[PDB]
């Protein structure tokens, strides 16, 4: 079944000069898209849900905020165990993962969640 | 046919239909003169630089157009930045001066 | 990223591995299918509308 | 204050050599090896074209070995394998190197056809290749011994050499010798030698070379070059994103074609690096470097050799220097053109409801060309929670949207553009109206500045997105501000067919009509008769009107009166505006006057009721024109009664005339011409017989027994408004059509006696198709021709542009009618209009002053020239315009779209060349050919010559192929004495006085000539009046300014002839000289100041020199341009306006003339 | 130019060896050589070295792959 | 809308110079520093800012005017806070 992987490998490049139509001057390589870039529309919305998160992130109480940038990695270098974060708070395990739950059921339920919703597809 | 975003070319980040959602339509050297005629150089500075060959302008702008904020921070054409790296593969250096 | 990977939490949708390709008719034409055929590489199984 | 170190905002450029730690400034790294991706996991092998460690990170703020795949790491280099973490955009930047062996040579400072290197040491280029093939060895620094420094030795004669001096000789060959020599060259000292011979030694063949030399030498030192950088020892490698290897479908790839050429310099380089150490024989060493030498060279410029072909593909691979050309002849991406978002286009259409300022666009192309405007619309109002929604809104074109574009359209210009763009009018701004369908719909007034027809014609549309494009857009390019051709101030806006059709058949009267003779208080009751049927549509009648009169000071007279008039200028006079009278409505309103209606409106009431009044009369035209019910029948088409009797008189000569050439009484040549003169007469006699016929046959009564009048007839009044048709197409339906011609261009004595009316025969036809035929490829070249021709001409001026306000000169032409041979071939009244006096004009007593020296002459104050009988006006021009680096506003005109003086900083060149250029198309020695001699100077071929100096001249030595003219000046020195040809038949008389410039001979003169012996003044007002008789003659108007700036971009340059600050013979800028002399009048020198003398330069040489660099590099040829520009190290400012399109920044013209001023001056500044 | 002629024709110039030169060079190899071999055994560091460089072979800080290609046998 | 532009090339002569200051108040209007001078009909700040040159009340001199004056209301307020940048010293 190597015979395809081989049989790949073996085809030397095209000329990306390859003159093609019209013999003008299309180019083979005039019509190769751009693939790492990325659509405006898409650039948008990052920092508009930039701004969502920070907004809905300012909704909560303090801790509630903290702690769910924590859990992620908004506005940090990485994020954070939840056991770390514990020992942050002085409370500690089981305790944290609840505020979780409802801070995220916090923004589940719609004032918060029209916004966010929007946000996929 | 129309086109407001589209893909771009990768050699020279330019509008390229890869979709056929068309690349723009193009503006060639007669239809320049027609605007260096009239006086309207904003027009033609738009034209040339953040309606197509900036890589960093054409984002920039479409985050201001939704703003809201016509403007444009222009910077320099990508085209033009190429052939300046391609001098420089030549034996040339070649320099922009002063300020 | 990190405030995708929050949104993904509060709406609780499980990010695919896999990422859609399918073809879809363009933008504007509209009309009735009249044919469907399907080409398989030699090996591989036909599926069952095939 | 702080100067800077790092990114503001740039002015100029500098080119120059590069030396070798210059290239390693640059590169980042050193590339070692040919390798490119693994051939497995496809990521780049470490020292190769494509290196991670090199250039860059493959995928955004990720190291290559992965040990590091955060965004948050970003200084960081990683430890496994170096890779500054950073987006891949830097692949596309950071460039890298190669330490080559043995010394190369770069092909272009060896190629460029003058050598530069050549030159440079003096040394020819054939032997510098024997040196660098190691054909022949090269003495360096000779010492003294036998030998020069520079000559070249054999294999034997290096030896035998050698035995002699074997040191305080010097010689070696291949390109370290060439280097050995550029670097032991002194410049300095052979400056000061090359002053000595100049001084000392007297020879034109000489002392010419030697000059042209030492200006060099000078100039390559002041260059800062220094000149062994033409010897490559590093060579910078072109960043890998610029000749990427990207992946395709089914797994191929594709590649740049530099890689193959890059990898090939590789490897020969790195074979010769084992060579050395494995100390080959020198037979082979050598042929390694000259392979180095030949890849280094296909890389560079590729085809200055060999042409080396790409890997198994035939076509040869493609150098860095085709990168720069480009293609389709001289197009850098700037010139072919360039790919825009925010735009679109399909087919147009109609809409004759339109306001003239606005146009049909299709509401979805209007949904996708708006749709970032749309979605911040849409969450302003927060009718969209985010911007994601709002995409998926519009997506789901939720009712709401629509309402919405409404908003972000109304005030919104859009640029509509047709395909071939001319003049400035091919870009027109348009306010959108929501339209369902897939067609843009335009304005028809509009449709002659864009040439459109409607036959299936598209239109491209771009939105303006930046706020000043909205407001350039408004008031620039918005259709109600240009409604006059910038060629020539008639309006361009004009009514075309139909409308004038309807007006035409509007106002038009038959003998005897409904309504004839009763009389109406005014038109508002004359359209309530109209419309009721009681009255006809064209039947004398009087009716009161009232008009008016502006007359007063700014102020409007009123008066009434009964005018004899028929109903339907009665009708149309509730259209016209205030101001004007009557009189303009009281005739038969052809397309002509229908026109200057238009344009005294405008003239008059100002811009606003021009639009205005416009807008209505086209509504009105279409409208009654749709009510007249005018077709076109098969009997519309009336053959005269008389026809075939003509025909067959005609046909009796011919038979005459061929028996008196069966009898001999008249030759054949002879008998050619007479065939086709009755023949052509006879048409002629058709012709205006159908055509009395046709016009007045309608034959009527009133109330008596007949009368006749000018035919109603359908097709007579189509051709007679001016809608369509020529009494020359006419001439051909019913009267016979024409005699064609045999493919050689003789014309056939049997001519097409029958018309479309009757049949063609299968003979006749066949005839038809050769004229046919050639007048299809016919057009089509002189289409090709004409887009040459306005090429040339925008490159010989652009950058030309009004910027000061009056240069104060008194300096001008006399401007008189045309008046050829006849009456007034164009009078003088339009020669005048809107330029400017030179000084004040009288009447025919004195101290009386009609219009007071510099005054623009507009239509009241011509007028008042034209009152009074005066024949003769000196007008301030723009070949005579004081001011250097433009023109000043006062020296040109006023003429625009608008009537107004040209405004400070509108550019002018451009709009000169297209108006020339636009009406082109229409021209057919004699033709556009003769046009391009003679903006291109060309001396005829056949010319006659020009007395060189006043006073009596004779005749002097004899026949040697040349009969020498000796002239003797009465008070001045005798010695001038020409040489002319004896066998061309003289003229001038050999017993007379001839002034210098005479007529010494007849046939056509050089235009050289008429500048140097007549003056400029002459020899402009002859370029303008050739050319202008060839356009006018076509039936073309183009205002003389145009021509007059093309001309004074043609004289440009000058030729010192004195001397005392700058060289003798340079040729060089009046602008720059008269500056100089200027300068030096005072202080300086007391006067120092040189004269010289003014020369003509035709277009395409003219526009030869431009100071800057990227200019000339766009239309010229590159590889020459940047080699002789990079050896000076030339600096080039900007400036201009083809450079700066290419860098693409603002224009130092219109909007942008303001900025390039504020930053000119800030520049030479502090 | 191309540098297929200029090549061709420099070693075109070399003419091919009778069957005696051959040998005769051949054997001018062996000489020259042969001295260096001569003249690097009259070093005396040469052999002290060598000899260190064995007593660091059989202190297992080397390999004899490293050293010797093998002797006369 | 605005037809025709011709009544504000009456007020600055240029036509150019024209297009550059409308432009600037535009601005001043699209992003939102500032407000309207006279009724805004639904005309987009394009046009609002033309309607503002025809009738005399917005020119060069009198932005550069206006703005002139911002400078130094601005001025006063951080009056206080910028003089305790003291801390120079
Ligand atoms: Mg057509
Ligand atoms: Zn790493
Ligand atoms: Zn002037």
């Amino acid at each position: 079944d190597k015979i395809r992987k081989v049989l790949k490998i073996a085809k030397e490049p095209i000329s990306m000069e390859t003159p093609i139509g019209d013999d003008e001057d299309s180019h083979l390589g005039d019509f190769i898209e751009d693939t790492t870039l990325e659509l405006p529309l898409d650039s948008a919305t990052t920092e508009s849900l930039r701004a969502a998160t920070h907004d809905v992130l300012a909704g909560l109480t303090a801790r509630e905020a903290k702690v769910l940038r924590m859990r992620f990695g908004i506005d940090m270098n990485t994020d954070y165990t939840l056991e770390e974060v514990g020992k942050q708070f002085d409370v500690t395990r089981e305790r944290i993962r609840q505020i979780e739950a409802k801070a995220l059921r916090k923004l589940r339920h719609p004032s918060r969640s029209e916004v966010l919703r929007s946000f996929l597809d | 046919h129309a086109r407001s975003t589209g893909s771009y070319s990768l050699v020279t980040q330019q509008p390229l239909g890869g979709k056929a959602q068309f690349g723009g339509q193009r503006f060639g050297e007669m239809e320049v003169w027609a605007l260096e005629a009239y006086g309207a150089a904003y027009t033609l500075q738009e034209m040339l630089t953040v309606k197509s060959d900036d890589v960093n302008g054409r984002t920039k702008m479409y985050k201001n157009i939704v703003d809201g904020n016509h403007q444009m921070e222009p910077g320099m054409p990508e085209s033009f930045n190429v052939l300046l790296k391609e001098i420089r593969s030549l034996g040339i250096n070649i320099e922009l001066e002063d300020e | 990223t990190p405030e995708e990977k929050l949104l993904r939490a509060i709406f609780g949708e499980k990010a695919s591995d896999v990422k859609d390709s399918s073809l879809r008719v363009p933008n504007g034409v509209s009309g009735t299918v009249i044919d469907v055929q399907v080409f398989t590489r030699d090996g591989v199984e036909k599926d069952k509308r095939a | 204050l702080k100067a800077q170190t790092k990114t503001e905002e740039f002015d100029a450029i500098k080119i120059a050599l590069a030396s070798p730690d210059m290239i390693r400034s640059w590169s980042f790294g050193e590339v070692k090896k040919p390798e490119t991706i693994n051939y497995r996991t496809f990521k780049p092998e470490r020292d190769g074209l494509f290196c991670a460690r090199i250039f860059g990170p493959v995928k955004d703020y990720e190291c290559l070995c992965g040990k590091y795949k955060r965004l948050k790491h970003r200084g960081v280099i990683c430890e496994k394998c170096g890779v500054e973490v950073t987006q891949t955009k830097v692949r596309r930047e950071r460039m890298g190197h190669i330490e080559l062996a043995s010394p190369t040579a770069h092909i272009w400072f060896l190629k460029s056809l003058p050598s530069r290197i050549g030159l440079l040491l003096d040394m020819p280029l054939r032997d510098i290749e024997r040196v660098l093939y190691f054909e022949s060895y090269v003495v360096i620094e000779g010492g003294m011994t036998n030998l020069e420094r520079q000559q070249i030795l054999t294999e034997e004669q290096y030896l035998d050499a050698l035995e002699e001096f074997g040191d305080e000789f010097d010689a070696k060959m291949g390109a370290e010798a060439i280097q050995a020599l550029l670097k032991s060259m002194d410049l300095e000292q052979e400056c000061e030698q090359l002053r000595e011979e100049l001084n000392e030694t007297n020879s034109e063949t000489k002392r010419k070379k030697l000059t042209k030399r030492i200006k060099l030498l000078e100039a390559f030192v002041q260059s800062g070059n220094k000149p062994e950088w033409m010897i490559l020892t590093v060579l910078p490698v072109l960043p890998p994103d610029l000749r990427p290897l990207v992946p395709l479908d089914g797994g191929r790839f594709a590649t740049s074609d530099l890689n193959d050429l890059y990898r090939r310099v590789i490897n020969r380089n790195n074979r010769l690096k084992r060579l050395l150490d494995l100390a080959a024989p020198d037979i082979i060493v050598r042929n390694e470097k000259r392979m180095l030498q030949e890849a280094v060279d296909a890389l560079l410029d590729n085809g200055r050799r060999g042409r080396a072909i790409t890997g198994s593909n035939k076509r040869p691979l493609k150098s860095l220097a085709d990168m720069i050309k480009g293609k389709q002849g001289r197009f850098r991406q700037n010139l072919l053109g360039k790919r825009v978002d925010y735009s679109g286009r399909s087919v147009i259409t109609v809409g004759p409801y339109l306001r003239l300022h606005q146009c049909g666009l299709p509401k979805k192309m209007a949904l996708e060309l708006f749709k970032p405007f749309i979605y911040g619309k849409l969450e302003l109002r927060g009718l969209a929670t985010t911007i994601k929604a709002a995409k998926k809104m519009v997506e789901r074109e939720e009712a709401v949207v629509w309402d919405i574009l409404d908003e972000v359209i109304r005030e919104h210009p859009v640029l509509l553009n047709r395909a071939p763009t001319l003049h400035r009018l091919g870009i027109q701004a348009f306010e959108p109206v929501l339209i369902e369908g897939k067609a843009i719909q335009l304005h028809p007034l509009v449709c002659a500045a864009y040439n459109a027809d409607f036959d299936g014609d598209q239109m491209a549309v771009h939105v303006p997105l930046t706020l000043e494009a909205q407001l350039e857009a408004r008031a620039l390019m918005m259709s109600t501000n240009n409604i006059l051709s910038p060629a020539n101030g008639e309006p361009i806006i004009v009514p075309s067919q139909d409308v004038v059709l309807g007006l035409y058949y509007m106002t038009r009267d038959c003998v005897n009509a409904k309504g004839e003779g009763m009389v109406l208080t005014g038109p508002k009751e004359a359209e309530r008769l109209y419309r009721s049927g009681l009255a006809s549509l064209h039947a004398r009648v009087k009716v009161r009107i009232t008009e008016y009169e502006k007359d007063a000071n700014g102020e409007l007279v009123a008066k009434t009166s009964l005018k004899d008039t028929t109903v339907g200028r009665a009708i149309l006079w509730m259209i016209v505006p205030k101001g004007l009278p009557y009189s303009i409505v009281n005739q038969a309103l052809g397309k002509k006057a229908i026109s200057k209606m238009l344009n005294t409106c405008y003239r008059i009431l100002g811009l606003k009721p021009t639009v205005i009044f416009a807008d209505q009369i086209m509504y009105t035209g279409f409208a009654y024109a749709a009510r007249s019910g005018a077709s076109v029948g098969i009997d519309d088409m009336v053959i005269p009664e008389k026809k075939h009797e003509i025909i067959s008189e005609a046909e009796a000569e011919v038979a005459e005339i061929q028996e008196q050439f069966q009898s001999g009484l008249v030759t054949a040549g002879e008998r050619y011409n007479k065939v086709i003169d009755i023949w052509a007469a006879a048409n002629d006699r058709v012709s205006k017989a159908m055509m009395d016929n046709l016009q007045t046959e309608t034959v009527i009564n009133r109330d008596g027994q007949e009368e006749k009048q000018v035919s109603f007839n359908s097709i007579y009044m189509m051709a007679d408004s001016g809608a369509r048709g020529s009494a020359a197409q006419i001439r051909q339906l019913a009267g016979m059509r024409g005699l064609m011609a045999k493919p050689d261009g003789s014309i056939i004595e049997t001519p097409i006696t029958a018309n479309f009316r009757e049949g063609l025969n299968v003979l006749q036809y066949f005839i038809s198709t050769h004229g046919a035929r050639k007048g299809l490829a016919d057009t089509a070249l002189k289409t090709a021709n004409s887009g040459y021709l306005t090429r040339r001409l925008v490159d010989v001026a652009q950058d030309l542009v009004v910027t000061e306000d009056d240069c104060g000169t008194h300096e001008g032409i006399m401007m008189t009618p045309v008046i050829e041979g006849g009456d007034v071939k164009e009078p003088l009244r339009d020669r005048v209009l809107g330029r400017v006096t030179a000084e004040d004009v009288l009447k025919p007593g004195t101290a009386d002053i009609l219009v007071p020296r510099n005054t623009l002459l507009h239509e009241q104050w011509c007028d008042l020239l034209e009152e009074n009988s005066v024949d003769a006006v000196k007008v301030r021009s723009v070949v005579s315009c004081d001011t250097d680096f433009g023109v000043c506003a006062h020296c040109y005109g006023r003429d625009l779209a608008r009537g107004h003086i040209i405004n400070k900083g509108e550019a002018i060149g451009v709009i000169a060349a297209q108006s020339i250029g636009e009406p082109g198309t229409q021209l057919t020695t004699g033709g556009l050919p003769r046009v391009a001699d003679l903006f291109e100077a060309r001396r005829p071929k056949e010319p006659a010559i020009l007395a060189e100096i006043s006073g009596i001249v004779s005749f002097g030595k004899e026949t040697k192929g040349k009969r020498r003219l000796v002239i003797t000046p009465v008070d001045g020195s005798d010695p001038y004495e020409e040489m002319i040809p004896k066998w061309r038949q003289l003229n001038v008389f050999e017993g007379e006085r001839v002034e210098r410039g005479d007529v010494i001979s007849d046939g056509p003169e050089a235009p050289h000539d008429i500048l140097r012996l007549r003056g400029v003044h002459a020899v402009t007002r002859y370029i303008v009046n050739e050319v202008q008789d060839v356009y006018r003659l076509q039936g073309v108007k183009i205002n003389d300014k145009h021509i007059e700036v093309i001309v004074r971009q043609m004289l440009r340059k000058a030729t010192i002839v004195n001397a005392g600050s700058s060289d003798f013979l340079e040729g060089e800028q009046v602008e720059y000289s008269r500056v100089k002399i200027a300068n030096r009048e005072l202080e300086a020198n007391g006067k120092v100041g040189a004269t010289y003398s003014r020369d003509l330069l035709g277009i395409t040489k003219a526009s030869l020199a431009t100071e800057s660099f990227i200019s000339a590099a766009s239309f010229q040829e590159t590889t020459r341009v940047l080699t002789e520009a990079a050896v000076a190290g030339k600096r080039d400012e900007l400036r201009g306006l083809k450079e700066n399109v290419i860098v693409g920044r603002l224009i130092p013209a219109g909007t942008g003339y303001a900025y390039h001023q504020d930053r000119m001056r800030r520049r030479a500044a502090g | 130019t191309d540098p297929v002629r200029m090549y061709m024709r420099e070693m075109g110039t070399v003419e091919l060896l009778t069957r005696e030169g051959e040998i005769d060079i051949a054997k001018r190899i062996e000489d020259g050589i042969n001295q260096v071999q001569c003249s690097v055994a009259e070093y005396p560091e040469a052999i002290t070295y060598l000899l260190e460089q064995y007593d660091r072979v059989e202190a297992e800080e080397a390999r004899l792959s490293d050293l010797i290609t093998g002797f006369v046998d | 809308a605005r037809v025709t532009v011709q009544d504000a090339v009456e007020k600055i002569g240029n036509r150019f110079d024209l297009v550059l200051v409308a432009a600037r108040r535009a601005r001043q209007m699209q992003v939102g520093g500032k407000d309207p001078l006279v009724p805004e009909e639904n005309d987009k700040t394009t046009v609002i800012a033309l309607r503002e040159i025809e009738e005399g009340l917005i020119n060069n001199q009198i932005l550069d005017v206006r703005e002139r004056q911002e400078q130094q209301e601005q001025e006063a307020a951080e009056l206080q806070a910028v003089t305790a940048i003291a801390e120079g010293r």
